[PDB]
């Protein structure tokens, strides 16, 4: 018997790793010194931008 | 909670809690 369709399950997308603040923050800094980023865990990225 | 951090820190000669972090977590 052949597979009638494919099925995929990965858990509830949860740690959207935060692009929100890096593109919402009122106080964007001047050229010289700005901000920075780090990674925790899970899947965030998406494609909102 | 359980609370966790990876912070590069200068601990004491006898570090305790009373009676620069690239990661952190809580449970
Ligand atoms: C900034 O916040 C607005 C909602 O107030 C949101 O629609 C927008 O996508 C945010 N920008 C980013 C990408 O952080
Ligand atoms: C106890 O853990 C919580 C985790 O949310 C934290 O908010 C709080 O500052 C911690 N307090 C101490 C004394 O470690
Ligand atoms: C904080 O961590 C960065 C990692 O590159 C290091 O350059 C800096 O000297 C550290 N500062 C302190 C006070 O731990």
């Amino acid at each position: 018997v052949q597979p009638t369709e494919s099925i995929v399950r990965f858990p509830n997308i949860t740690n959207l790793c935060p692009f929100g603040e890096v593109f919402n923050a009122t106080r964007f800094a001047s050229v010289y010194a700005w901000n920075r980023k780090r990674i925790s865990n899970c899947v965030a990225d998406y494609s909102v931008l | 909670n359980v609370v966790i951090k990876v912070c590069e820190f200068q601990f004491c000669n006898d570090p305790f809690l009373g009676v620069n972090c690239t990661f952190e977590y809580v449970s």
